[PDB]
């Protein structure tokens, strides 16, 4: 439970776990698609395919190195993994990749069976992964024309166009050494991995700071992307959330966790103690939900997702839903706050501590980019277990009564009543 | 008439009358109604409403 981090040069961070088996080691960016342009969208998509490409992948294997990478909105991020004794042998690959491969990993022959792949990937998403389809064009309108709007995976037709020039570009405006971070999760001690690279020098464009923009703005507004031919109505609904370091950042996740997710088809999920389920199941108004709240640099995102095959009632599905969140603004009880609190240290703790440290070199290098530093688990549960009722009842009162929200869906959504009609049930009649 | 001529008898029966048939017409309202549910209303451009409906 220790998180140490230094700067020399290079801000060092790492968070040493004795027993491991493993070890991870890599860098982790400043800068993701939040960062890109509608027209050179997929670029950083582009970078971790080539990256975990089989050439420079099967030069690492050799070596008993694994590759591993993940594209968000504020961050990116380049991983490699390796036993706790060949903690060095990763600097190696590292270094190897980003300064001298620079421009071997983007040959003319690599670069196009790549960028083949990514297409067919992308490709196969909008086509079949319909819940975080919709989640995408979620972002998509409720950001539109701003940062968080742009789809992580890319577009095709940004993606179609994009050309070798550009990852240059993208990579020397944004893989700079004051928008990055080194993280080493593990096993391996902080001072263990700062010697291995305060060893070899070298700044390699220093000095240089990442292009500015115009700050991410909520939109209330919606997309909806009719599909009769699905099987399913698929729909996501949220209002403007909380960014991380926000004096809100947990109550908005308690928030959350009081409507939390659910599954028709699992008996124990039939049981929770959440109010909604006792106005759904009677007509089986849906097949799951899952409710959320994303945390961003600039904003974020408080709702809830859903799938249904019950197409003739998603008007109850949505008014039900909306009549609880109501709630929060003025009926939530003390058990449904304190029911809260339990599973979202359950929950929180499951993320921060796993068995695979890759989740935790993400999770540390992103935290640390942001904030200067982690919070440590122990911290967060003291936050967690001091908020009250009052808490969630201002907070509500700010962020989900009589505000604006945003919906994105897909498959047989007929049923899916206009805007105004979600819009209006955002709040109740009264004296 | 109820007599010779437009009389006593003729506008105390059309009082009466009068006060009837208003009722009458909001049963017959009633059926207009019921008639104008099951397909809907129609629209300026004269074909179907079925792609495009609103509360
Ligand atoms: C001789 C014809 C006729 C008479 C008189 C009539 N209606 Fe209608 N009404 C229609 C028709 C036809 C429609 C269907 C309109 C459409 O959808 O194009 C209609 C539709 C309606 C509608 C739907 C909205 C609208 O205006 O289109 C209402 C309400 C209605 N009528 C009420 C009444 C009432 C109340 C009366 C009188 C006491 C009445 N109507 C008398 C022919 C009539």
């Amino acid at each position: 439970a220790e998180v140490t981090q230094l700067s020399n040069g290079i801000v060092v961070a790492t968070e040493h776990n004795p027993s491991a088996h493993t070890a991870s080691v890599g860098v982790v960016f400043g800068s993701g698609a939040a960062n890109e342009n509608p027209y050179n969208n997929g670029v950083s998509n582009l970078w971790k395919n080539i990256f975990l490409s089989k050439e420079n992948s099967a030069v690492a294997a050799k070596e008993g190195l694994a590759l591993s990478s993940n594209i968000s909105r504020d961050f990116q991020s380049y991983i490699v993994s390796s036993l706790p004794g060949s903690t060095d042998k990763s600097l190696d690959f590292l270094n190897q990749s980003f300064i001298q491969q620079k421009a071997n990993l983007l040959s003319s022959s690599n670069f196009e069976a790549t960028k083949k792949s990514v297409l067919k990937q992308v490709q196969d998403f909008e086509d079949n992964d319909h819940p975080n389809r919709v989640l995408e064009h979620l972002h998509s309108t409720a950001f539109q024309n701003t940062p968080l709007s742009l789809p992580t995976r890319g577009t095709l037709e940004s993606l179609e166009n994009l050309v070798v020039a550009d990852l240059e570009s993208f990579a020397n405006n944004h893989f700079l050494n004051s928008n990055a971070v080194v993280v080493g999760t593990g096993n391996i001690k902080h001072e263990d991995l700062v010697n291995s690279i305060e060893s070899k020098n070298l700044s390699l464009q220093t000095g240089t700071k990442p292009v500015l923009k115009k700050k991410a703005a909520f939109l209330g507004s919606e997309v909806r992307l009719r599909d009769d031919t699905l099987p399913k109505a698929w729909i996501s609904l949220a209002v403007e959330g909380e960014p991380v370091n926000s004096p809100n950042y947990f109550v908005a996740k308690l928030a959350a966790q009081i409507f939390g997710s659910y599954n028709a088809f699992e008996p124990a999920s039939r049981l929770q103690g959440i109010k909604l389920l006792d106005n759904i199941q009677e007509y089986q108004l849906c097949d799951n939900f899952n409710h959320f709240s994303l945390s961003y640099k600039d904003s974020g995102l408080w709702g809830f997702s859903t799938a249904t095959r019950n197409v003739t009632m998603i008007d109850d599905l949505i008014h039900f839903t909306l009549k609880q969140w109501n709630r929060l603004t003025i009926s939530v009880t003390d058990t449904e706050v304190e029911r809260a609190k339990s599973l979202l240290k359950l929950q929180l703790g499951q993320l921060y501590e796993s068995g695979n440290p890759v989740n935790d070199a993400n999770l540390l290098g992103a935290e640390v980019l942001i904030k200067g530093s982690k919070l440590s688990l122990g911290e967060a549960f003291k936050k967690i277990d001091a908020i009250t009722v009052k808490d969630v009842k201002a907070w509500a009162g700010k962020r989900l009564w009589d505000q604006d929200i945003a919906i994105a869906g897909t498959g047989q959504i007929e049923g899916l009543l206009d805007y105004m009609r979600i819009r209006s049930d955002m709040s109740m009649m009264r004296w | 008439w109820g007599g010779f001529s437009v009389s006593n008898p003729t506008i105390q029966r059309f009082f009466a009358l009068h006060y009837l048939v208003p009722f009458i017409i909001a049963a017959m309202v009633i059926m207009h109604l019921m008639a104008l549910h099951i397909h809907g209303s129609s629209n300026p451009l004269g074909i179907t409403g079925n792609l495009d409906r609103i509360p």
